[PDB]
């Protein structure tokens, strides 16, 4: 089966390394923004007394 | 193509039927283009457009 009952092109592929470092090698380079794509990155907390 | 060969500098993709449709993007041409023509890629093989 072919692409046009496929709408998005550009998926996030998610992952979760056995490690916790990760490792920038050729092109790979990471980058952090938000206000771009927020959704990567959620902070949360709890307050305590 | 018969017509020629020429290089893409990057391409972009949107949405038609749902099939992609890539909008490449290219320096210059050999040949007169044509809407039907036979497409392979200079440097791959594999691909067909």
């Amino acid at each position: 089966l072919t692409s046009e009952k496929f709408e998005v092109q550009t998926i996030e592929l998610y992952s979760d390394p056995t490690d916790d470092v990760i490792f920038t090698r050729d092109g790979s380079l990471i980058v952090f923004e938000n206000d771009l794509r927020p959704q990567y990155l959620t902070i949360d907390l709890e307050p305590i007394s | 193509t018969a017509t020629g060969r020429c290089n893409v500098t990057y391409i972009e993709r949107s949405y038609s039927n749902g099939k992609l449709q890539w909008t490449v993007t290219i320096h210059n041409l050999l040949g007169r283009l044509i809407a039907g023509q036979e497409v392979k890629a200079e440097r791959l093989p594999s691909f067909e457009g």
